DNA sequence: AACCCTAACCCTAACCCTAACCCTAACCCTAACCCTAACCCTAACCCTAACCCTAACCCTAACCCTAACCCTAACCCTAACCCTAACCCT
DNA sequence: GGGTTAGGGTTAGGGTTAGGGTTAGGGTTAGGGTTAGGGTTAGGGTTAGGGTTAGGGTTAGGGTTAGGGTTAGGGTTAGGGTTAGGGTTA
């Protein structure tokens, strides 16, 4: 499961980042290793919604100056 | 002789026209007798539907840094909502394309 | 006189750079051996049982030009309404 | 040379992110004119009419190709077969 | 003429009410015009059949309100029904 | 007691004319009655739209003759058109 | 108010031209209808009525039931290429369609 | 008969002969649930249409004519019952 | 017992050459009554209405089973799969 | 519609992988034969609560009302997204 | 290869009244759904069989996944040499 993730980044080596991305991907692997923290691993690349507060960006001014 | 003759917003509270709906429904050979407070319901329904469609189109167009509703944005907004997909399922909007949907088997997996 | 090309397009033109380009929009990746041939035949009926309706409509009003106002009523009978070019 | 499996997806994304016409206009007009001649002679065509016809034909072809691909990919086959089009037409009820 | 036009002013007013500094394009106006006339003959067409099936010929507010739940799905049907009821209430009030 | 409209006498006469010593059953009469009323609202319904599309309001013999080629297929449409033309000719010949 | 020449037979069809036109106005179509419209209404619509009646009794010959029954009426439509392709919004109750166990559905072939 | 005692009204040997009329020889296992769910969804749609129709007519008895009209509106012109 | 190849075709021909009902009436009536109670209480049913409902359901089930068998027999498989029904419903346009 | 230019994008043709198709091996999923043992409605027998006609009077149905307002692309115009030089990593 | 600063170029945005169809209530009054004595149709109980439906067991009993022939379908070719676009009128 780690080699397939390593081959995605064009890397034939099993670096700790690949193992961290592979363990935190599978459901059973994450449930079994939920408290284990891999050194030099990192967080999974994932953003978060609800970040922009203006969304609609309406015309508070006017067309004629 | 009369008085102020004030009104609401326009004539009932909707921006959609009322004098043309009753005319097109009476002269459209739909029924020999048309009600008085009947075209207001259809006008309000059409106004709400148009407002929802335009809001969805604007929300879909604002993502591409373009404040102008184009038919592509309309096609993207119509084919995204679940309530609007079942209504206009047999409608093919011209110059709209399709949706970026690629099967997972076609992608180079393991 | 007249040109010898009286074939009036024997259902051609739509070949490799057209059928593949149209299939790439949907989701088709590869194309087998046959695939074509009948691809230009399934579109023949779509114009056989649709343009006839427009001709029959224009024949009722004693006209001779199939405008855009009559091509939308023919497609509405089958169940494929088009918005924009019709009006 | 490029390994086969990335240029196809790139072309698919490029053609899906664009709204340009793929079929020509004059050949399609000549084809529909030849078809109309089979029923009644002395017939003309316009521009918006043939444009709507081309748009409807493109939409129908896209839908048919998508249905054929979705029918073929469910049988452990990445390619489609000439019988899959007839199968989809029989299921949809086109005859 | 005999008044056969297009829905442009009302569409632009609705768009400006729901989204400021916005507008419609070229083909989008014709698309919306063809969309309005399509549902105009679908909702009003079912009311005539519904009135004829009950040996009647009066299409009032209830004939259009009931036709909403038939054409529109679920949440949109209830919203349109509420909007129509509020509109007919504001009309009957003044 | 308000009676209900039903096509029974004409159906039986047509059946006896096309097949002697024959008749209709129980549910077959209701099936034919529901079939007649179904096509009655389909052919006459298209004529109104066809007359309204041309800014007209007169549904004559041509409005029904042209609607035959739209609903009926090929050979049945030509046969129905020929029958209708012969009927209107026999009607216009003698009243 | 003179003779008994009813409009139901004023043209020459088994369907009542005078009564089928009394229902023609019962549909809220166009107003002024021509004299040939009721004649064209009882001629091209009675054709589909007659074509299904005479074929269900023919299908009863294979079932040894003689008279037209509701079961044979659905098979009467699918007896020729002109009646099956004619109707689209038609579904008769019982039916019992032709068991299309062709040579292909049979062992190989 | 108001809980889950009627939703499971489709058995397993009785549905075997039902599919045999069309031309099915062998079925499976999850078909008894998938077909039941599809039938439940379709019946909910048809029942909702008939309820809307009988509410337009202000009636509380679902007649055969309303069911036929709803089926024709959906796209299934059923013959036999009604008119 | 023993696996066959002739009893199935015999039963198919027997059930195709007959026009008898296969589903019961009282269970279907109770089911449609429970379904109608979910929307509005105090509702009744007739006989011709539930008969037409049963006929329409039988026709829809026959068509769906025929489509499923025709989709499964084209993939070198004599049996059908639970995903074939969803595939046919997706192609016909019943769910998506 | 058929009537001389345009003049640069657009449509055939070649070698080498991935992919389509057949042959086995062996577990594992799937139809009925006479034993299973309560079991199961629908066919008969009643006995229930307001829906159908019912329609004489009662309080609204849009009809012609003829005076307001709205109004619409052009107005001659301006409000967004332009399209070549300029330009973020492939 | 795509977003972006300069630059117009069609293409959006706000009244201006011009006024002409279009909908709107009392003066009516209306005949259908309730609300009204008979006549109807669906729903709750009752009883006994007989054909329909849950269940093991069994059968070695018939569809079904890893290797490995090929033949068949992709990317470049790179000119080049035929066709597809856009501006002319009469």
């Amino acid at each position: 499961l780690a080699g397939n993730a390593a081959r995605d980044n064009k890397k034939t080596r099993i670096i700790p980042r690949h193992l961290q991305l592979a363990i935190r991907n599978d459901e059973e692997l994450n449930k079994l290793l939920g408290r284990v923290t891999i050194a030099q691993g990192g967080v999974l690349p994932n953003i978060q919604a609800v970040l922009l507060p203006k969304k609609t960006e309406s015309h508070h001014k006017a067309k004629g100056k | 002789a009369r008085a102020k003759a004030k009104t609401r917003s326009s004539r009932a509270g909707l921006q959609f026209p009322v004098g043309r709906v009753h005319r097109l429904l009476r002269k459209g050979n739909y029924s020999e007798r048309v009600g008085a407070g009947a075209p207001v319901y259809l006008a309000a329904v059409l106004e709400y539907l148009t407002a929802e469609i335009l809001e969805l189109a604007g929300n879909a167009a604002r993502d591409n840094k373009k404040t102008r509703i184009i038919p592509r944005h309309l096609q993207l907004a119509i084919r995204n909502d679940e309530e609007l997909n079942k209504l206009l399922g047999r409608v093919t909007i011209a110059q709209g394309g399709v949706l970026p949907n690629i099967q997972a088997v076609l992608l180079p997996k393991k | 006189k007249r040109h010898r090309k009286v074939l009036r397009d024997n259902i051609q033109g739509i070949t490799k750079p057209a059928i593949r380009r149209l299939a790439r929009r949907g989701g088709v990746k590869r194309i087998s051996g046959l695939i074509y041939e009948e691809t230009r035949g399934v579109l023949k009926v779509f114009l056989e049982n649709v343009i006839r309706d427009a001709v029959t409509y224009t024949e009722h009003a004693k006209r001779k030009t199939v405008t855009a106002m009559d091509v939308v009523y023919a497609l509405k009978r089958q169940g494929r309404t088009l918005y924009g070019f019709g009006g | 040379r490029y390994r086969p499996g990335t240029v196809a997806l790139r072309e698919i994304r490029r053609y899906q992110k664009s709204t340009e016409l793929l079929i020509r206009k004059l050949p399609f007009q000549r084809l529909v004119r030849e078809i109309a001649q089979d029923f009644k002679t002395d017939l003309r065509f316009q521009s918006s009419a043939v444009m709507a016809l081309q748009e409807a034909c493109e939409a129908y072809l896209v839908g048919l190709f998508e249905d054929t691909n979705l029918c073929a990919i469910h049988a452990k086959r990445v390619t489609i077969m000439p019988k899959d089009i007839q199968l989809a037409r029989r299921i949809r009820g086109e005859r | 003429r005999s008044r056969k036009e297009s829905y442009s002013v009302y569409v632009y007013k609705v768009l400006k009410q729901v989204h400021p500094d916005t507008g419609i394009s070229s083909k989008a106006m014709g698309i919306m015009n063809s969309f309005v006339n399509d549902i105009f003959e679908r909702i009003a067409g079912e009311a005539s059949r519904l009135a004829h099936y009950n040996k009647r010929s009066t299409i009032t507010s209830r004939e259009i309100q009931t036709a909403v739940r038939l054409l529109l799905p679920g949440e949109l049907a209830k919203h349109a029904v509420s909007e129509g009821t509020k509109a007919v209430t504001k009309y009957t009030s003044a």
